[PDB]
């Protein structure tokens, strides 16, 4: 009785809720799924929905499904709308530099410490960014000689 | 023709006349003509006069007129829809409740 | 008696622009006071400061 | 020779640099300047009379390297 | 205040001043407006030369 | 059922058909464009549908390099995928002597069966395909940019070019989606065609890593 | 009350900025020294600092965001080509048709100089130079100009007037504009990217 | 729903004695044949019918 109506009988069990949003163009008004969900595989599988023109703002779900690029297409499509959200425009070179730099090592990586850790090699960077005495005492022990490029 | 504004003396964006000099022109022609204009619109401005007063944010009696039946109005409508959504059925708008 | 205009582009942003006269006159004149201590204390020893 | 030929801001600033730094250090003038104590504008009368005698050595990513003139270059 | 972030990414310098600004229409966007007794103490070295 | 199902296999179908063609298997045009009545007029119910053997393909050779190179397709009828099934597919590859061969799983492979498919064989190259990603082509999606994996010629002109060494080349993972459907392994480069804003294209290079 | 929602809503504006302040500040660091390392080279390719290299071509084309004209693009064919004909007003040359300046063009075109320009700028300009070519043929069909240069009101001919001196000086004018508007070599991409990102 | 007993008023729980089944406390003997049948419905919030916006 606790758990019997919280069964999942049809529908992702990863989506939440799906709502039906219009566009009322003057040449027609065509219907499209928002997904308040996190599985994009699922969506794009689903019989009657076009799966070639489906988007999710999700990096990660993006990059695990439809590769690297897609990834850091959406990582610029997304960014983009956010900056034109505000009013405020930025240059497409900016956002796309960023993309490729978080998406040159065939995996999206963030630019926190951990990220920025897998990327650079630097000993000193890293240290003096985060982390200061873990790095430099695994640098230690690793022996790991710090160029000055 | 035209006057100038924000759009065109601003920086805004694109279509500033320092912006069309700056990119025509060079640098210094540009810098040349900020400083004419800066030596410039202070001269007028001051010899022509240019002040604000308390009479020039007062209402007009048409404005008031026009205030007070707006206000009127609104707050007609807006007693219709509480009477509505408190004693009957509201007409509810989509992908929200009736609150 | 300040006049609210736009004169000789010297008060752009919240800038104010004063007149000479009224300086020389008193207006906006200030003080201001500083104080300098100074101690000449008693050590453990029979020795003072001096 | 496949490089831009447009001489960019940071080879000048850094030409620029290097010449007055020379001139300051008692080097010759080759402009005959007319009452210029700063040797920035020495140097800039220099670099637009086309005499300042540098050499910039652009290096490829790779390894490789090539040499151009200041008077080869194109200046703005 | 680290020796990284406090004394090397970032750190104090001479030959520096810091002073409140105020506007002056009549001089180039390329000029500023040094007062008399900042540039008696902020000095720069020139060499000898012909 | 009895509609979605045949419906998924026509579409898997079409798709493992694409993902031929683009590797440059030997497929007619008419595999690449086949309709449902087709596919019904194969198998139009369940139960008549075989997906352990009516499904399984063996005509796929690459004729651009070789013929007598051959390539698999499966279809596992149980959702999740043993030992003893990769085994019997395993042996059935020996058997018809083809080193290349793929798995189109159901609802997906035990943790013991992908290590084993891992470390089956170097010459038996068998790779893991849900049915659930298979029901959409990654390549026509209009995120995914073009992707043409160069030969070594290529690479060399590249590297000769640009004055690169291999691992300077930007990194992708062998576990990328379009890794996978195209099959590339460590050390092949893909060259990539974003399209721009503008009619330009923008063309970069990857190396698999 | 009035007076007190007013207070709370300044109120909020002012928490609102002063969390945005610190929050701006922290991302701002972080972007800055994840994306310090990168430059551009002189073989038009960014790498980062290990000579890992990012992007074969900054942006795809190669052009300066600073110098960026028009909106994400290198010019203004329109401006250009008015600024062209305002500056350089030739009153002893006759005008063009849709097939001369569609000649001329073609033949500058080919030159050694345009060479080593891109290829897409190049298309992006025979498109606008077709355009314009086909609003001649449309003004001048609509008024019955014609291309012998007999037309007896020559009003006619200030409609849309071209001369090829004005084509060569604007097809020298945008290639040297986009000549200067690329990536020059050296330039610290990341840390430009970083503070356009944080700003 | 939630029976108690009126012995010593705990919770009732549902179990099979050898004739049928009955309630029953963990703390006393006091058992409570079922004779007819008994229900507890819940009605669960149906889910709406949601609209398509824009
Ligand atoms: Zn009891």
């Amino acid at each position: 009785k606790e758990d019997l109506p919280k069964v999942v009988v049809q529908g992702i069990p990863e989506v939440s809720r799906a709502v039906i949003h219009i566009d009322e163009q003057s040449g027609k008004e065509k219907y499209k799924l928002l997904v308040e969900g996190d599985n994009l595989r699922a969506v794009m599988a689903t019989h009657g929905v076009k799966g070639t023109r489906t988007t999710s703002n999700n990096t990660y779900e993006v990059e695990k499904t439809l590769g690297i690029e897609a990834a850091r297409t959406t990582i610029i499509n997304e960014i983009q709308y956010t900056m034109v959200n505000h009013g405020m425009s930025i240059d497409r070179r900016h956002v796309m530099l960023l993309s490729d730099l978080m998406t040159y090592k065939g995996e999206v990586l963030g630019i926190t410490r951990f990220g920025l850790a897998k990327m650079k090699e630097s000993v000193l960077m890293l240290a003096s960014f985060e982390k200061t005495a873990d790095h430099l005492f695994d640098a230690a022990y690793f022996g790991q000689k710090d160029s000055v490029c | 023709s035209g006057s100038m504004d924000k759009g065109t003396l601003g920086s805004g964006s694109k279509n500033n006349i320092f912006y069309i000099l700056l990119r025509d022109w060079g640098q210094n022609e540009a810098a040349d003509a900020m400083s004419r204009l800066a030596r410039l619109a202070p001269v007028y401005l001051s010899n022509r006069g240019f002040s604000i007063g308390i009479g020039d944010v007062t209402p007009g009696q048409g404005l008031l007129k026009a205030k007070y039946e707006l206000l009127n109005a609104g707050y007609k409508k807006c007693d219709e829809y509480i009477e509505a959504l408190n004693t009957g059925k509201l007409q509810q708008q989509p992908g929200c409740t009736a609150e | 008696t300040v006049a609210v205009m736009s004169y000789s582009g010297y008060d752009i942003e919240d800038a104010l622009v004063l007149n000479k006269a009224s300086l020389d006159r008193g207006f906006g004149r200030c003080l201001v006071y500083k104080n300098a201590k100074c101690t000449l204390k008693r050590y453990t020893n029979q020795t003072f400061d001096k | 020779r496949i490089t831009t030929p447009y001489m960019t801001k940071y080879e000048r600033a850094r030409v620029l640099g290097t010449r007055a730094l020379q001139i300051a250090m008692c080097a010759p003038v080759m402009v005959e300047l007319e009452g210029e104590t700063d040797p920035l504008l020495i140097a800039m009368k220099e670099l637009k009379a086309r005499k300042i005698p540098i050499i910039i050595r652009r290096y490829l990513p790779d390894g490789s390297y090539e040499d151009w003139g200041v008077d080869e270059l194109i200046i703005t | 205040q680290g020796r990284f972030r406090g004394n090397l990414s970032g750190k104090r310098v001479d030959f520096s001043g810091r002073t409140v600004i105020s506007p002056d229409p009549n001089l180039r966007i390329d000029e500023v407006a040094v007062p008399v007794h900042v540039a008696k103490i902020l000095t720069f070295p020139e060499k000898v030369n012909k | 059922d009895d509609e979605e199902e045949t419906y998924r296999l026509w579409k898997i179908r079409k798709t493992i058909m694409q993902l031929c063609h683009d590797r440059g298997y030997l497929v007619t045009q008419d595999e690449l464009d086949q309709t449902l009545e087709e596919f019904k007029a194969q198998s139009g119910d369940k139960p008549s549908e075989g997906r352990p053997r009516r499904t399984d393909l063996t005509v796929l050779v690459a004729h651009n390099d070789d013929p007598t190179d051959q390539m698999f397709v499966f279809f596992p009828e149980e959702p999740k995928v043993g030992i003893k099934t990769i085994k019997v597919y395993c042996q059935r590859m020996q058997e018809e002597n083809i080193t290349r061969a793929l798995i189109v799983v159901q609802q997906g492979m035990t943790p013991s069966a992908k290590q084993s498919l891992v470390d089956m064989a170097p010459k038996y190259i068998l790779e893991q395909f849900l049915q659930q990603e298979l029901l959409i082509n990654i390549t026509e999606h209009e995120l995914v940019p073009e992707h043409v994996v160069m030969t070594k010629e290529e690479v060399t002109e590249l590297l000769a070019r640009y004055k690169l060494r291999e691992n300077q080349l930007p990194r992708i993972q062998a576990g990328d989606p379009v890794a996978r459907y195209f099959g590339i392994k460590r050390g092949q480069v893909v060259k990539i065609i974003r399209p721009s804003e503008t009619a330009g294209r923008y063309i970069t290079y990857r190396l698999v890593q | 009350t009035e007076f007190f929602f007013h207070t709370m809503a300044g109120r909020e504006g002012l928490v609102d900025t002063a969390v945005k302040t610190a929050e701006t500040g922290y991302m701002q660091r972080r972007l800055v020294k994840s994306l310090e390392d990168l430059c551009s080279q002189y073989d038009l390719t960014v790498r980062s600092s290990t000579g890992d290299i990012i992007q074969f071509i900054y942006g795809g084309d190669g052009l300066d965001p600073a110098a960026m004209e028009g909106k994400d693009e290198p010019l203004e064919f329109k401006r250009v080509l008015d600024n062209i004909k305002a500056v350089f007003p030739c009153p002893s040359e006759p005008a063009l048709s849709k097939n001369e300046l569609i000649l001329t063009t073609e033949s500058i075109m080919k030159k050694s100089e345009f060479l080593c320009c891109q290829d897409s700028f190049l298309q992006e300009i025979k498109k606008f130079i077709k355009g314009v070519s086909e609003k001649i043929k449309k003004t001048r069909d609509k008024y019955g100009i014609n291309d012998n240069g007999t037309t007896e009101p020559r009003v006619l001919y200030q409609l849309d007037r071209i001369t090829p001196t004005q084509v060569e000086k604007f097809l020298e004018t945008c290639r040297d504009k986009y000549m200067r508007a690329q990536m020059e070599p050296g330039s610290a991409v990341g840390a430009l990217c970083a503070q356009s990102i944080g700003e | 729903m939630l029976l108690f007993c009126p012995g010593c008023g705990n919770g009732l729980i549902v179990e099979e004695g050898q004739r049928c089944h009955r309630f029953a406390c963990n703390t006393c003997p006091y058992v409570h044949n079922i004779t007819r049948k008994v229900t507890n419905r819940k009605y669960p919030k149906l889910k709406e019918v949601d609209d398509v916006l824009g």
